[PDB]
This record gives C-alpha cells, sequence and structure tokens, in this order.
C-alpha cells in the first residue's frame, strides 16, 4: 500500500524546487570529484544539459521497454522509468552513462517486479553483436547493484495504473451521471503516458495522477465531473482537502504544459559531448 | 492480562474504503470480470481484485508532503 | 564491512545466516548472504529487500541493512534469539494454553498485518516464526512471498513447505488468497499444541492423503468447487478422525478456532482479521506477557 510506502515517506517531495536542488547538488558534487581527483573545463555538464539527456533516455527507455519482445506489463516499465528518474535525481549523468543505466533500470524492474525474463533473453532483446551483448549484459550486473545502493534500497514503486482502475471502477459504480468511462481510459492512457514524461511522480502520489488523469480526459471530453469530487468522495463537507485536490490537479496539468521534448540538435550535441566526458575520465 | 481485539487503523490519507464484504451488492463486483471456478476453487474471489483496486485508488490523496 | 562475525547462525536453502555486531551501536544482528552468475543478484535477495523494506510491524523483522559486492549481496536483519521450531522440538519447555495462545496471537497479529498490505508470505512454518530474548514473534523469511491483489499473475504451485501447504495449493491452484497463510498457521498451531509435526508428508500425494485421513475428505459442499482445480486427484470418502480426540489438551474455543483455520474451503477459511475476533484470545487464560515466555537453553 501507497500510504505507509518507502516511495511516499522518501521519494516523494516537497516542490520541482527540491528535484532542482538535489540534482544541481549531485552534478556539482561530481564536478567538484572529477576536479579535485586529478571547474570550469569546456566537457562539463550543466544541470540542464543534464536534464535533456536524462529526458531524452528516457524516452529511449520507453521505446526499449514498448518494444521489448516477450510482452512487459505496464508496471514493469513504469517501475523502470521511476527508477532513472529516481537514480538520476541524486545522480549525475556524466558519471553513470544513461544507456546502460536504463538497460539495468529495465532489467532491474524486471526482477523486481515479478516479471520473468533470462538474462540471455534480456540483452538479446538488445540491438547489438552477441559479443556485444555479453559485454552489455556484463556492463548490467556491475551497475545492478550501484542501482539498487542508490535507490537506497526502496525497490517498490508504486505506479499510477492500479489507481487509474480503481478509479474508473468508482467512476463505473457510484457516478452514474457519466456513463462509459472507456473513453476517459484511452484520453487518460494518452495522457498518463504524457505525464510520465515529466518529473510528476516524484511530487505526486500515484492516485492523485491517476485522479487527474481521468478528470482531464473528462475535462477535454467536455464532460463537467467536478461534482464526483464533491460528492461521492466526502469533499463537500471538507472545504480545504477539496480545494488542495483542484489546486494539485491545476498544477500537475499545468506541469505537464511547462514541459518540452528534447531537441534534435541539443541532444545530439549533449550526446557527442557525453562521449568526450566518458573518454577523457 | 487479557487480551482484548483492537483494530489495526492504519492510517490511509484518502477516502474510507468500503469494506470487503459489504462491497459485493454495493455494486462493485458489477464492474469487475468474474472470479472464475479454478479462481473460486482457491482463495481467491475477484473481489479481493476490486478491493485492492479501490484500496490503492484511494491510497494517498488528500496526502501532499 | 561494519560488521564484524561473531558465529554461524545456520543455513538456509539458499543463504548463510551468520551473527555479526555493528559499530555504530552495541548491539547484535544476523547477516543473511546469499549463495553464489550470468544473472545479477538472486532474485530471492531483491524479494527480501523489496518486500520488507515497506513493512514496518512489531511481528515482522525488518532487515536493518543490505550490501554486497559484484554479483553477490547479503542482508542484516535484528540478531533474533530463537525460533518455533527449536521450542516445539524441544522437551523441557511445557507449553501452557497461555504459550500457545500468546504465539499464535503474535503469528496472527503479525499476518493481519501482511495481509493488509496484499502481501501473502507463502512460506510459513515454526523454523520461520523467530522469537528473541523479549519473547515477540516475528515471521522471519520472505525469500518466497508475493503479492495476492492482481488477476493478471500467475503463481506456481508449489511455493511452500509440504507439511505446511495448504490443500488448494497441493492442488495446483494458480490463484490464491490468504488461505495459505491461514492453512500454515492452523499447521503451525497443530504442532504447537502436539508438539510433532502435523500431518508430516512425502509428495504431494502422501501430503493430501495424509490431510484428508486426519480432517475428512471434502463433501463438494464444505469445499464446493473443488472439481476445477488442476490437480484434483479423487480420493474415497476418509471419514476423518475429530478434530476434539486430537487436540484433547484444548478447549471448545481452540477447537473452534482451529476448525476454522482447516476448511478446505479457501474462501471459507477464517483469515487473520477474522480469526483473532474469534472468542479463544478473549477467553479467561490471558495470552502470556513476552517477559514470561519459555527461554529455549541450548
Ligand atoms: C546453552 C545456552 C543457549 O541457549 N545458547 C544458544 C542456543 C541457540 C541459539 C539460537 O537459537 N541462535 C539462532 C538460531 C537461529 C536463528 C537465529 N536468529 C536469526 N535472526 C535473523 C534471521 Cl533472518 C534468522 C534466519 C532467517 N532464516 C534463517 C535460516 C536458518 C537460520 C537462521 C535464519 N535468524 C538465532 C542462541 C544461543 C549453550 N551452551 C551450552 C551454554
Amino acid at each position: 500500500m501507497y500510504h505507509n510506502s518507502s516511495q511516499k515517506r522518501h521519494w516523494t517531495f516537497s516542490s520541482e524546487e527540491q528535484l532542482a536542488r538535489l540534482r544541481a547538488d549531485a552534478n556539482r558534487k561530481f564536478r567538484c570529484k572529477a576536479v579535485a581527483n586529478g571547474p570550469n573545463d569546456p566537457v562539463f555538464l550543466e544541470p540542464h544539459e543534464e536534464m535533456t539527456l536524462c529526458k531524452y533516455y528516457e524516452k529511449r527507455l520507453l521505446e526499449f521497454c514498448s518494444v521489448f519482445k516477450p510482452a512487459m506489463p505496464r508496471s514493469v516499465v513504469g517501475t523502470a522509468c521511476m527508477y532513472f528518474k529516481r537514480f538520476y535525481l541524486n545522480n549525475s549523468v556524466m558519471e553513470y552513462h544513461p544507456r546502460i543505466i536504463m538497460l539495468t533500470c529495465a532489467f532491474l524492474a524486471c526482477k523486481v517486479d515479478e516479471f520473468n525474463v533470462s538474462s540471455p533473453q534480456f540483452v538479446g532483446n538488445l540491438r547489438e553483436s552477441p559479443l556485444g551483448q555479453e559485454k552489455a549484459l556484463e556492463q548490467i550486473l556491475e551497475y545492478e547493484l550501484l542501482l539498487i545502493q542508490q535507490l537506497n534500497f526502496h525497490l517498490i514503486v508504486h505506479n499510477p495504473y492500479r489507481p487509474f482502475e480503481g478509479f474508473l471502477i468508482d467512476l463505473k459504480t457510484r457516478y452514474p451521471i457519466l456513463e462509459n468511462p472507456e473513453i476517459l481510459r484511452k484520453t487518460a492512457d494518452d495522457f498518463l503516458n504524457r505525464i510520465a514524461l515529466t518529473d510528476a511522480y516524484l511530487l505526486y502520489t500515484p492516485s492523485q495522477i491517476a485522479l487527474t488523469a481521468i478528470l482531464s480526459s473528462a475535462s477535454r471530453a467536455g464532460i463537467t465531473m467536478e461534482s464526483y469530487l464533491s460528492e461521492s468522495l466526502m469533499l463537500k463537507e471538507n472545504r480545504t482537502c477539496l480545494s488542495q485536490l483542484l489546486d494539485i490537479m491545476k498544477s500537475m496539468r499545468n506541469l505537464v504544459k511547462k514541459y518540452e521534448p528534447p531537441r534534435s540538435e541539443e541532444v545530439a550535441v549533449l550526446k557527442q559531448k557525453l562521449e568526450r566526458c566518458h573518454s577523457a575520465e | 492480562a487479557l487480551y482484548e481485539y483492537q483494530p489495526l487503523q492504519i492510517e490511509t490519507y484518502g477516502p474510507h474504503v468500503p469494506e470487503l464484504e459489504m462491497l459485493g451488492r454495493l455494486g462493485y463486483l458489477n464492474h469487475v470480470r468474474a472470479a472464475s471456478p479454478q479462481d473460486l476453487a482457491g482463495g481467491y474471489t475477484s473481489s479481493l481484485a476490486c478491493h485492492r483496486a479501490l484500496q490503492d485508488a484511494f491510497s494517498g490523496l488528500f496526502w501532499q508532503p | 564491512k561494519r560488521y564484524e562475525k561473531l558465529d554461524f547462525l545456520g543455513e538456509g536453502q539458499f543463504a548463510t545466516v551468520y551473527k555479526a555486531r555493528d559499530k555504530n551501536t552495541n548491539q547484535i544482528v544476523a547477516i543473511k548472504k546469499i549463495k553464489l552468475a550470468k544473472d545479477g543478484i538472486n532474485r530471492t535477495a531483491l524479494r527480501e529487500i523489496k518486500l520488507l523494506q515497506e513493512l514496518s510491524h512489531p511481528n515482522i523483522i525488518g532487515l536493518l541493512d543490505a550490501f554486497g559486492h559484484k554479483s553477490n549481496i547479503s542482508l542484516v536483519f535484528d540478531f533474533m534469539e530463537t525460533d518455533l521450531e527449536v521450542i516445539i522440538k524441544d522437551n523441557s519447555l511445557v507449553l501452557t494454553p497461555s504459550h500457545i495462545k500468546a504465539y499464535m496471537l503474535m503469528t496472527l497479529q503479525g499476518l493481519e498485518y501482511l495481509h493488509q498490505h496484499w502481501i501473502l508470505h507463502r512460506d510459513l512454518k515454526p523454523n520461520n516464526l523467530l522469537l528473541d530474548e523479549n519473547g515477540v514473534l516475528k515471521l522471519a523469511d520472505f525469500g518466497l512471498a508475493k503479492s495476492f491483489g492482481s488477476p493478471n499473475r500467475a503463481y506456481t504451485h508449489q511455493v511452500v513447505t509440504r507439511w505446511y501447504r495448504a490443500p488448494e495449493l497441493l492442488f495446483g491452484a494458480r490463484m490464491y488468497g490468504v488461505g495459505v497463510d491461514m492453512w500454515a498457521v492452523g499447521c503451525i498451531l497443530a504442532e504447537l499444541l502436539l508438539r510433532v509435526p502435523f500431518l508430516p508428508g512425502d509428495s504431494d500425494l502422501d501430503q493430501l492423503t495424509r490431510i484428508f485421513e486426519t480432517l475428512g475428505t471434502p463433501t463438494e459442499e464444505q469445499w464446493p468447487d473443488m472439481c476445477s482445480l488442476p490437480d484434483y486427484v479423487t480420493f474415497k470418502s476418509f471419514p476423518g478422525i475429530p478434530l476434539h480426540h486430537i487436540f484433547s489438551a484444548a478447549g471448545d474455543d481452540l477447537l473452534d478456532l482451529i476448525q476454522g483455520l482447516f476448511l478446505f474451503n479457501p474462501c471459507a477459511r477464517i483469515t487473520a482479521t477474522q480469526a483473532l475476533k474469534m472468542k479463544y484470545f478473549s477467553n479467561r487464560p490471558g495470552p502470556t506477557p513476552g517477559c514470561q515466555l519459555p527461554r529455549p537453553n541450548c
């Protein structure tokens, strides 16, 4: 259950500013360690560059998960993306390469969740030569313990998909004025992916994310379902909580709004810069 | 030194989830797939699924750090 | 690294459990190092890690720490004095009904905590119910425990030690609820009462035969829809010995509780929450305080 989960206690932060503080601290500490072991070197990377690179490689992780040869359940994909976000929230894209950590997060999400994939099959799901597959596999096993340690051994991740299904069940039963919430299901799947892309998972409970997805589908469907929260959620007698739920919904829809995909030239230059950083350690 | 039963009452920030037994004739089970005889032969009842769905739909709503 | 090893405590079938001490605090912990490729950290160690991190109950050990290296790890629980297997197999420790009430009460409290969080401890037996100097039980081995909410999963049908296997598990049930741990608790209760493993088997066939020859082959009405299970093999109508003849030193409340734990119907089998609401735990013999449980010396 989320309400006492380790994710809620530790891996859920107050505001986006805390995320930025932690990422900037990790990047700056890595820069200090690199300089002190050997400050403005044109090869070092700024936090926004790290953010764009992490966005691009999270898109890569989504692609790789969706084109997994055995059907990867959405729980494993969400768990892997959350592991990626958590790892790079407290670590830098320069110290550990995001492709290897992407694959390691996918592997540890396959293994922590009860998805059963044999490691040779997992690497055979990559686009490389068999010797390259073996190198990638040995890198993944080398980095798995590091990934687990940097997650502070909090391996359980609560996705918004189960609360999304629960909310649809509630809408089906207790909310009769709304009918056929399957269209809401499609548009909420779309919004839920688009919100997985941003940093909302570290700032909002999965239940809030699922409720926001379904109500955003209602809003974009021309369906006003504000009555659902007011009555049949007991919030009409709790005004502060209802106001806070509407505030959270608005803030996180706007958080979706102020997210732009990583560019093409910018990601290319950051990629080549990242390779130069990995070569000249 | 007698023992008296205490409900565990672990805090769940969110609306009160309907109780497992008081959940079949509230209409909830009409919208979760039926427990197939193989499923129902074991402890599974297709109401555990609905109850967990409802319990994680309200896990944390009225919570923000 | 920080933990200095004191003594070798045992060898679970997938890991080796040693005793150690920490420097930041003067106390004693138990390390559990996974045995030793090509497939990363052992998945049992990840069940322990991922699943003991989110539970905070007095009657469930929480792993204090975890460390490791390239492909092997070792978990750090608090060192925990003994387990019910030693106490049961001990002969000098007489278990008055108060002692067994305390043990069963603590087990059932821990199990209701676990089942509320939709975690099923699929391997429960007296060798896993540990208890420390203060005398509080904790469900130790979470090596093979899962979550029993999703209809989308598919459990393998042999994940519990055979003697403590619920019959619905023994017929190879893909989907099962909390009846697993409840039958395991019933078997633990019978073992505590008799100081002998209840229903000692050799295979699935033997375990079914002994279960039904001791409790009675179900009647398609006490456990309806048993025909639907995969491994449903029909045995002749065993009358089954009555319960009050086996647990002769047990009061009527205890017999009612044992009947509840042992219904062959998993769905009609009592759960940990409604097992603790029965009269047995509230009757005049109050469960002993942890300060007065028997200490299995040596
Ligand atoms: C007499 C005095 C005396 O009694 N000495 C003594 C005897 C026996 C023990 C003892 O029971 N130690 C012990 C055994 C088993 C387990 C544990 N603790 C523990 N803690 C955490 C964990 Cl995770 C585990 C565990 C989990 N899975 C496991 C499998 C196998 C083994 C352990 C295990 N266990 C402690 C202590 C003292 C003697 N002389 C003659 C005076």
